[PDB]
RNA sequence: AUCGAGAGGA
């Protein structure tokens, strides 16, 4: 029955495999989008108010149902056809499906003359579709079906195709809503502040933040204030309580202080009462609120109405926005004050801003919902204006012409295309970085980009606290994978078994709590709240309970049985403070864990047995979760959980550590993400090395996707001979690194050989490189289109001619065909022409606008595709193919942060060799190891020697006590090798033995995208910028290198004044001006007629020539634009 | 972009001499032999054969740059001898050694295939 | 040309070079001139500027050329020195038991540019002629400079007792009349510190002679290292069973000591020291115990090393690494700190959900009692990732403020 | 994508061994014994056969451009 | 002169002249590919 | 204070133990792109005509 | 029409070994041939023309490389070891090419390297101490060692020199191993002879 | 071509 330790390493990984058979790696994206389409769009459409318009006749126009068909495309003839994602990629279409809404317009004029007209399936917009979602044409297709459609079966999906560009929505971090968080700002007028970003269940407005603060000590005592929304002045809490109908001080403290035996709380609230005694009735308090507001009505009536509306709608919407909710709002605001007092009295800890239990991940669904709310509101507005301008004339109108569908369509398309998350007009208030271009450089880069999280703290911020690896990231975020540049700690990555909750309605839970012995908050007396336990659901205090323990037992039983409580519902019992917080909302990152009985796992051997035959008896992960054996625990419920790292922790020990565990890790290696799960032996490296590899696995070459032959990507690198690593971890089985690997096993020798590998460099074998070692192919796609925008000027693909075309370069166009397009198989060098495009003029009647190769490439045309774009003019894509043979300067890396460029390449006779004539493919310098402490590199090399000599794949899973260095060495000594991986090598040049026995063996190396040929650049009098006549910027522009301020300072320190003048004047922008010797302002010179005159001074004899930079002339002219007179006085 | 053709390691450029002899002025009876389009394969054997001559006081070689395709062999001999004569005799001795080794390897192969 | 690397921090980040046209498509640099640029070959790119007049060319040739840039005015010492392979190899080369044969010596003399063509009389004539590495470095050393240094492993109690001028360990570098009379050369003798051989060469001999000195050390030593070889592998990370037992006993004793301090604090048997609160005093005691454990285990690992250990070779020469790195690879990685304190209670009174609440023990708060060869446990792995994230954040955040 | 022709290290031909290697593996050989049957004794050639991923078999799941 | 293209879906060799919408005559598919040139490109097997 | 300049080049750096400290190894393509305006004299008339 | 681009196929064809035993000495380098681009005196013509019409995958192997010269053929195609795989083809895919094979050696490209490993060793017992084992007991014995198992390495020989070099020359297939050794000795001897000829011209010109 | 944004390199 029990899984014994000897079977555990199989059982756990069997369980893990079942998880990845059920979910995958992009499950969060697909589930978010599916919830958005199934629920969020319908909720948004129904939550909009019916637009009642009347001059008389009236019309309501109620939207009642939505229909999202499959993705289709409409040609110029208008025939709807099912559009495949690959066709969208090739034709630069948007993989979107039409959204139709049912509309009901009832005519009501008078005399009960009512009649309803329903417009079924009114086309309301087009919604882009996430690939492999339920509403994707690739849904449920087999691998054969996907290959029939020219799709990769290993492609995870989880992205959109907007204008042929694959866009991926990055999950955005945000502070959780409807939760009270008591912080303390050191530099502020308030000692403690308790904030609550409140938002109603079905979002319709932004988060309304309410603060309840305490004024810092230094009138008599510490005063509690409340910064309500839409009010620009602090308001005493007692005033707010009275404005809600609680005038008696006893009632207010009944709502705030639940234990009247506690004078400390009492004296700390007393200043607030003493400050609010002149105001003692609800109307006066409402008048005070309205007066403190930023729109103080001259008459107290409208002041009181405004205060009523604010306190009913903007104050704590999550508690309830309807009327008669003042009791719930009073109880909740009293809870906020109670929490603030507990913090000020030291009875509760301040809340941690960085705790991921306090955060939420805004995924594709809830982000598209924000867009859709804004866009549907704008659409209903436009419909209101259109219908109003017609009914004002007293006649009917056609809603089909009122609905301008471009709002929703173009809005979603623009937002996903650019990443600016918001309305196109508010292009600066909008937050960019959402919806990035999917990284297709290697399969690991694609997976990681699809599992990418973002902390929008702002890269400019230099506070390290949000960048720090918090304790609560354990199991939810990769500890290693993070960019090492300016976004350290802000851009994160999901751990492998991390699941972001999609969201759920609290209705069944609330109903069960009602049927259960919970007492509502309006029905109780406050005297009961002392000993009772509060119950919050999605931040709303809904009631109280008397035995929280057996309530938690009941709820956990219900969730483990897949009863009314779904698996993703978090249920935290804080014991010391008697809250029970239940969460069903979306964005809660959680992970699966094995539940533990008294001191035993519930995962018995029968579950492993049924999981082994997963493909026959359809016993899956969901059956494991439904059995009550596995549980999803979120960051906030982990605080109440006692984990076992392994079932070995559940053994009874000579001194028991815990003996009351509640859960167990499925495997600790699941704390790593996609790119860190490729590192072998990451627990033997320094952690920065693991981070650098997690970044560098994403630039590694491989086969980024199986269907690369049909993709017209702008840039693509494919390795000739990708190999799976000889030394692998058990997590790559689910990353599909074995099916799409990104490196080669290289016989690497760590040695000092000729000095060409010093300081992070490598010596490669020229003979190996000749045999296809780390050879790659680079595919570059050029796009072009001939626009017939108007009869004024039209472009067209056609072989240009020297007699008709004007802007025709001296490059030869013979490689083009009569259609103007080069043919595949044609070898093209730099500056060559691949598309001959000519544009009609207003060298006559047509000008050359041909597409050249990006300079200095020298490839062969791989293929040419011709089609029609969305509007329907001819559209061409040409993929050119360039074989990249590794060379000096190309960057290579192992899986341990050990990067370096090729210093030199030696032939096989020049490389050092073992007694059996094995030469290293790569030689790396021993000095790269000691400071870096990448012992995982050495253990991987030794394990790889054992694996190659044994005919197996080494197990480098991080935390594995069945694999240590002594075992690997003992294994290697059985194959006739030195147990530590050393060998006697001979000098290739002289054949003499090397005195020091070299450490050599197979290690998995990666070829990175950074090849020297894509970086080398030179300039000598090339093109210049228009504004300031200085060299351009970039290799692509043939630009010059920037001689910056620091270079100026260095050369000033050198004392090299002529070199400094050459760099900053003569090699950048030499220029001449003519200055009036009297006024010092630039004069008018006419060198052809030799007439120089200053219009200002009315002189034409006292002019002087001045040699100045063009940028300085431009500066002085831009100062004269500002009415400044910079007078260059030559005397 | 900058890859030299692989034959440039073996083939002489037009007007480029296979070997150049330059008198070393630091010490007497020393010469520098700059041999183009050769590498350690001939340099090592020529040096080691020259070291077998008791009339050779110095015999060394270097590949000044691996990316370049020449070697320099410095030979100093006793005053009654010459570095050019030493170099010639070293090549003659290497040729005779290789001829003998080839004939003996042919004989050994014949014995092995026959019995 | 002026050769530059960004960020251009000081005047040595832009130096004058003479162009040498070579086949492939990278900028090829000498390895001594990498420290001034702060340049390594992990994909770094550098900028070449070509002066376009005889006046600017003369300016760069007389002011900014690299040999004129050997000594920096910032700290009146060399800015470039001997570096990784050449430094490990010159340390191995100038050991007392390095004996070169006639053919090896001629091979090395082929790579001396400043050689008068005279083979020196070997240090050993019989039974077989053998030159020493010091005897060839004496040929590399220019002019008639005089220098006294001490190898990094020089015992401090040797200059007092006998054998001061005849060192048993071949420490106490002594160069006289441009001959390495004795001593093992290392970072202290050929690095960028003040009073080293490269500095004294630049001060006594010109910048040209010092340029040749750098080049000759590099060429001769690299071509000898082709014979000697240098490596590193698992065998250098391993220690004997006695050392492992000593380290584990040290760690066990340290954890029991921390348990005793915890028990004292729990029983109110701990009184605070002046200038600190009780929490801070407990933290000081625990951190002192664990730092003592780390240092003792590191000393155990260091003494366990053989003379053939390649970690010890690179640390001794000063080429790369430190004794703390050896301790972390062999003995114990040690305490992980976030903001100068142990791992914070990021959960509620816990560092991770795997620990009990209010657990101030060493493993709970981020003491990695394993080495990198042993491998970190999952909690040690996460805490080490936290500590390393602190360094990454520091490196990425200090740059803007320091540049401003 | 396809089995290399030569071993990158030594230059031994491995191109003619992939199909035989697979046939030995379905014959219930261990990977080590299979590599021994094909005569791959240096761990470089064993690396070549043992770490190869036959991606061409997946690229042949797509219909060609011309019928 | 003919500029025969191949269909991305039906793989049909069909001729299309300039100023003609890009449509396969056999199945109407909108994506077409050019055929391999007849020019003589040489590879050094290296 | 800082600006783009002509007669500049940039590429990856690489070790070369066989250069002196004051030498820089330059590709032939960078050197073929970059030029130095040398004045003609009877001292260099023949060499510059050759070039 | 195969899934491997043209340079992939070309590179792959270059690495197929061709029987070179008696023909390599007769053929000339195209540098030395007085013909045009090609001729039968400096080159060998190969043709390959395969089309997958059937439903199973067609293995285009080295057996499909048809030569004009019967003496120079792919080694695997010589009259066991299977044929080298050039490319796998799917129904409707087709590969038709025309190759020319030339004379060269491994300095120019590893495809002209005839060896599949050259094991070279000397002093199997570390008597010259050209290696220095920190722990000589830990190292396995060479196959050419003559030491009793208690003895880890031979006693140091101060008067010793490297003699008795052991070789294991493995052939890729193009040449026989003994032909590789004989051709190596002849090539080294002709390198030295040419060097001596040029030396004599330099000495007499001075 | 410009501008902006994003992703990256040292
Ligand atoms: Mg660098
Ligand atoms: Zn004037
Ligand atoms: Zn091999
Ligand atoms: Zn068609
Ligand atoms: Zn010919």
């Amino acid at each position: 029955d029990e899984i014994t330790p000897d079977l555990w390493q199989e059982a756990c990984w069997i369980v893990i495999s079942s998880y990845f058979d059920e979910k995958g790696l992009v499950r969060q994206q697909l589930d978010s989008f599916d919830e958005f389409i199934q629920m969020s769009v319908q909720r948004i459409v129904e939550d909009a108010p019916p637009i009642d318009l009347q001059a008389p006749p009236r019309y309501l126009l109620k939207f009642e149902q939505i229909y999202l068909s499959k993705p289709t495309h409409w040609e110029r003839d208008g025939a709807p056809s099912p559009m495949m994602p690959n066709e969208a990629r090739l034709r630069n279409l948007t993989y979107s499906a039409p959204l139709y809404v049912d509309i009901t317009k009832t005519v009501i004029k008078e005399g009960e003359e009512q009649l309803q007209t329903q417009h079924q399936k009114t086309f309301i917009g087009k919604i882009p579709i996430m690939l492999r979602s339920t509403y994707c044409l690739l849904n449920g297709l087999t691998d054969r079906d996907l290959c029939e459609l020219n799709e990769c079966p290993l492609d995870p999906g989880g992205y959109f195709i907007i204008n042929g560009s694959e866009k991926v929505l990055i999950a955005q971090e945000k502070m959780a809503t409807n939760t009270v968080y008591v912080f303390a700002k050191k530099d502020s007028k308030y000692a403690y502040t308790g904030e609550c970003r409140s938002c109603l269940e079905n979002s319709s407005r932004p988060t309304s933040t309410i603060w309840v603060s305490m004024l810092a000590r230094g009138a008599i005592g510490q005063r509690i204030v409340a910064t309500l929304p839409y009010i620009k002045q602090e308001v005493p809490i007692i005033i707010v309580f009275r404005a809600l109908g609680f005038v008696s001080d006893r009632d207010i403290l009944e709502h705030i202080i639940y234990d009247f035996e506690d004078p400390e709380m009492m004296e700390m609230v007393k200043p607030s009462l003493d400050e609010a005694f002149v105001i003692q009735e609800q109307n006066v308090a409402l008048n005070f609120i309205g007066s403190r507001g930023a729109k103080p009505g001259v008459t107290k009536e409208k002041r009181i109405k405004y205060a009523k509306e604010v306190l009913q709608k903007e104050m704590l919407p999550h508690v309830g926005v309807s009327d008669f909710c003042e009791t719930k709002k009073a109880y909740f605001l009293g809870y906020m004050v109670h929490r603030l007092l507990l913090a000020a009295l030291g009875r509760r800890e301040l809340d941690d801003r960085d705790h991921y239990g306090n955060k939420r991940l805004d995924l594709a669904g809830p982000l598209l919902a924000f867009l859709f709310r804004g866009m549907f509101k704008n659409l209903l507005k436009e419909v209101r204006i259109y219908a109003q301008k017609f009914i004002d004339r007293g006649k009917d109108f056609n809603l089909e012409l009122a609905i301008k569908t471009r709002i929703i369509s173009d809005g979603l398309k623009y937002s996903l295309a650019t990443g600016n998350w918001g309305d196109q007009k508010k292009a600066h208030q909008a937050r960019a970085g959402v919806s990035q271009v999917l990284n297709r450089l290697t399969f690991a880069s694609t997976l990681s980009h699809l599992r990418r999280l973002n902390s929008p703290i702002g890269r400019d911020g230099k506070l390290a606290k949000p960048r720090q690896l918090h304790n609560t990231l354990w199991g939810m975020v990769c500890p290693a994978e993070t960019p090492e540049g300016h976004a350290v700690g802000l851009v994160k990555n999901l751990a492998l078994m991390a699941y972001i909750s999609v969201g759920s309605q609290p209705s069944p839970i609330l109903e069960f709590l009602e049927e259960w012995s919970m007492e509502n908050l309006e029905e109780i007396s406050p005297a009961a709240i002392a000993d009772a336990t509060k119950i919050f659901v999605n931040g709303c205090w809904v009631g109280i309970h008397k035995d929280p323990e057996q309530l938690m037992n009941t709820l956990r039983k219900l969730r483990r049985q897949m009863d009314i409580i779904v698996s993703e519902v978090s249920m935290i019992r804080d014991i010391r403070e008697r809250e029970i917080r239940i969460y069903t909302d979306a964005g809660r990152i959680c992970r699966p864990l094995l539940i533990v009985e008294k001191q035993k796992l519930l995962l018995k051997k029968r579950h492993i047995d049924q999981l082994k035959e997963r493909e026959y008896n359809n016993y899956s992960w969901q059956d494991l979760v439904a059995s009550g054996v596995v549980e999803y625990i979120d960051t906030l419920e982990e605080e109440t959980v006692m984990l076992a790292m392994t079932p070995d922790d559940l053994q009874e020990k000579e001194v028991a550590y815990c003996s009351t565990y509640t859960h167990c890790e499925i495997h600790p290696s699941m704390i790593l993400g996609v790119c860190a799960s490729i590192i072998p032996f990451p627990d033997h490296n320094q952690s920065p090395r693991n981070t650098y590899q997690s970044a560098m696995g994403k630039q590694a070459m491989g086969v980024y996707i199986t269907n690369f032959h049909v993709r017209m990507d702008t840039l693509a690198h494919v390795l000739y001979y990708p190999q799976k690593p000889l030394v692998t971890t058990r997590s790559m089985e689910y990353l599909r690194f074995r099916e799409l690997p990104a490196g080669i096993n290289s016989i690497v020798a760590i040695a000092s050989y000729t000095g060409y590998n010093q300081e992070d460099s490598v010596i490669m074998n020229r003979s190996a490189v000749d045999r296809g070692f780390f050879r790659s192919v680079f595919y570059r796609s050029y796009k072009e289109q001939e626009s017939k925008k108007g009869f004024d000027q039209e472009e067209v693909f056609e072989k240009p001619t020297r007699e008709t075309c004007q802007g025709m370069r001296h490059a030869i166009y013979d490689k083009l065909d009569d259609d103007g397009l080069i043919a595949p198989g044609v070898r093209v060098s730099g500056d060559d022409v691949i598309i001959g495009k000519t544009v009609t003029l207003p060298r006559y009647t047509k000008r050359d606008c041909s597409t050249f190769l990006r300079t200095s490439e020298t490839g062969i045309v791989d293929q040419v595709m011709v089609t029609l774009n969305q509007e329907g003019y001819k559209f061409c894509k040409i993929r050119v193919r360039s074989v990249r043979i590794p060379q000096i300067g190309d960057k290579f890396a192992s899986r341990h942060g050990q990067k370096g460029t090729c210093g030199i390449q030696y032939r096989q006779e020049d490389m050092p060799f073992t007694c059996e004539g094995i030469t290293p493919d790569i030689i790396i310098n021993p000095h790269a190891i000691p400071s870096r402490m990448t012992i995982g590199h050495l253990i991987e090399c030794l394990q790889g020697k054992v694996s190659a000599n044994k005919g197996e794949i080494g197990d480098a899973t991080p935390f594995n006590d069945a694999v240590n260095v002594q075992k690997i060495s003992n294994l290697l000594s059985d194959y006739g090798y030195h147990l530590r991986g050393n060998e006697v090598l001979y000098n290739g040049f002289t054949g003499r033995k090397i005195t020091s026995q070299i450490f050599i063996g197979p290690t998995y190396y990666q070829r990175l995208k950074h090849m020297v040929d894509d970086k080398i650049h030179s300039r000598a009098r090339g093109p210049i910028q228009i504004l300031n006549r200085q060299p351009m910027e970039g290799r692509s522009r043939d630009g010059g290198l920037r001689f910056g301020e620091m270079e100026r300072d260095c050369q000033i320190a050198h004392g090299a004044a002529q070199f400094l003048r050459e760099r900053l004047f003569e090699a950048s922008d030499p220029y001449q001006v003519h200055v009036c010797n009297l006024c010092g302002i630039m004069a008018i010179a006419n060198t052809r007629t030799h007439t120089y005159e200053c219009r200002g001074c009315r002189n034409k004899t006292q002019i002087s020539l001045v040699r100045m930079p063009y940028a300085c002339k431009l500066l002085f002219q831009e100062l004269m634009s500002m009415s400044i007179a910079p007078r260059m006085m030559s005397v | 972009m900058n890859a030299p053709p692989a034959f440039e390691s073996f083939l002489l450029f037009e007007g480029e001499k296979k070997i150049t002899i330059n008198k070393d002025t630091k010490v007497p009876n020393a010469c520098l032999f700059t041999i183009n389009k050769e590498d350690h394969t001939l340099g090592n054997i020529i040096k080691s054969q020259l070291l077998k001559d008791p009339q050779v006081l110095f015999a060394g070689y270097k590949v000044p740059h691996p990316l370049e395709h020449k070697i320099i062999i410095r030979v100093q001999t006793t005053p009654d001898y010459s570095p050019q004569e030493a170099f010639t005799n070293a090549i003659t001795d290497l040729i005779s050694e290789l001829s003998l080794l080839e004939e003996r390897f042919r004989v050994a192969i014949k014995d092995k295939q026959e019995g | 040309v002026i050769f530059n690397r960004q960020p251009t921090l000081h005047k040595m980040s832009m130096m004058g070079h003479r162009v040498r046209i070579l086949p492939w498509s990278t900028f090829r640099l000498n390895l001594s001139v990498t420290t001034p640029y702060n340049a390594d070959f992990d994909g770094d790119e550098m900028n070449l500027h070509l002066p376009q007049s005889l006046e600017t060319r003369a300016e760069i040739q007389e002011l900014a050329m690299v040999p004129r840039m050997i000594v920096t005015p910032q700290s009146n010492r060399p800015v470039m020195g001997i570096v990784q392979d050449t430094l490990t190899a010159v340390r191995k080369f100038t050991k007392r038991d390095v004996f070169l044969e006639r053919g090896e010596v001629m091979n090395l003399l082929m790579f001396l540019s400043t050689w008068d063509g005279k083979v020196p009389q070997p240090a050993i004539l019989k039974p077989r002629p053998l030159w020493t590495g010091k005897q060839i470095f004496s040929l590399i050393i220019p002019g008639h400079i005089n220098c006294i240094r001490t190898h990094s492993t020089h015992p401090d109690d040797e200059d007092s007792g006998p054998y001061k001028h005849i060192s048993p360990g071949d420490t106490k570098v002594v160069v006289e009349n441009g001959e390495l009379i004795m001593g093992i050369l290392c970072k202290k003798s050929l690095g960028t510190s003040a009073g080293s051989l490269v500095h004294i060469s630049y001060l006594e001999m010109g910048h040209d002679i010092t340029r040749l000195f750098y080049s000759n050390i590099q060429t001769v030593i690299n071509n000898w290292l082709l014979i000697e070889g240098h490596t590193i592998g698992i065998g250098d990370s391993i220690a004997d069973s006695k050392t492992y037992q000593d380290i584990q006993n040290t760690i066990k004793k340290a954890k029991q000591d921390v348990i005793e301090v915890i028990e004292k604090a729990h029983n109110n048997e701990l009184e605070p020291t002046p200038g600190n609160t009780l929490r801070q005093t407990f933290e000081n005691q625990v951190n002192r115990i664990l730092n003592d454990a780390r240092d003792k285990t590191g000393s155990s690992a260091q003494k366990s090393l053989s003379e053939y250990n390649n970690f010890k070779s690179m640390v001794v020469s000063g080429a790369k690494g430190s004794k703390i790195n050896i301790s972390q690879v062999i003995a114990v990685v040690g305490q992980q700190n976030v903001e100068g304190k142990r791992i914070p209670f990021g959960f509620k009174h816990r560092t991770l959900p795997h620990f009990i609440k209010d657990d101030y023990g060493p493993e709970s708060r981020g003491f990695v009692e394993n080495s990198y060869l042993a491998g970190l446990t999952p909690t040690e792995f996460f805490f080490h990732a936290m500590g390393g994230r602190e360094g990454l954040i520091d490196t990425a955040v200090k740059t803007a403020e320091t540049g401003y | 994508m396809i089995i290399p022709v030569r071993c990158f290290t030594c230059g031994k031909i491995v191109g003619n061994k992939w199909e035989a290697y697979l046939g030995l593996l379905q014959a219930e050989y261990t990977e080590g014994d299979a590599l021994d049957a094909l005569g791959l004794k240096r761990y470089c050639c064993r690396r070549m056969l043992l770490a190869h991923v036959d991606l061409i078999e997946k690229l042949l799941n797509y219909a060609p451009l011309e019928k | 002169q003919p500029m025969i293209y191949i269909c991305g879906e039906c793989h049909t060799e069909n001729e299309i002249k300039s100023r003609d919408p890009i449509r396969c005559r056999e199945c109407g598919y909108r994506i077409m590919y050019k055929k391999r040139t007849k020019r003589l490109v040489v590879f050094d097997a290296r | 204070m800082g600006k783009r300049v002509d007669f500049s080049a940039r590429t990856v750096i690489t070790p070369d133990p066989n250069l002196s400290i004051d030498q820089v190894g330059v590709p032939r393509s960078i050197a073929a792109n970059m030029t130095f305006a040398e004045i003609v004299t009877p001292f260099n008339i023949d060499r510059l005509q050759e070039l | 029409s195969s899934v491997l681009h043209d340079e992939f196929i070309a590179h792959r064809l270059g690495l197929i070994p061709l029987t070179s035993d008696d023909i390599v000495d007769k053929l000339q380098y195209s540098r030395d041939c007085t013909c045009e681009e090609f001729c039968p005196e400096c080159s060998v013509e190969f043709t390959l023309d395969v089309r997958c019409n059937e439903d199973q995958t067609r293995h285009v192997t080295s057996r499909d490389l048809i030569s004009n010269s019967p003496r120079v053929i792919p080694v695997t195609s010589r009259n066991e070891q299977d044929d080298i795989l050039i490319v796998k083809l799917r129904k409707g895919q087709e590969l038709r090419l025309r190759a020319y094979a030339k004379k060269g050696f491994g300095k120019e490209h590893a495809k002209w390297n005839p060896t599949a490993g050259v094991a070279f060793e000397y002093d199997p017992d570390n008597a010259l101490r050209h290696t220095v084992y920190p722990k000589p007991e830990e190292w396995p014995k060479s196959e050419y060692s003559e030491l009793d198992e208690d003895e880890s390495q031979a006693p140091y020989d101060p008067n010793g020199k490297p003699e008795r070099f052991y070789y294991n020359v493995e052939s890729c297939g193009s040449l026989r191993p003994e032909t590789i050794v004989l051709s190596a000795l002849s090539g080294l001897k002709k390198k030295l002879s040419d060097l001596q000829t040029q030396l004599s011209h330099e000495i007499q010109s001075d």
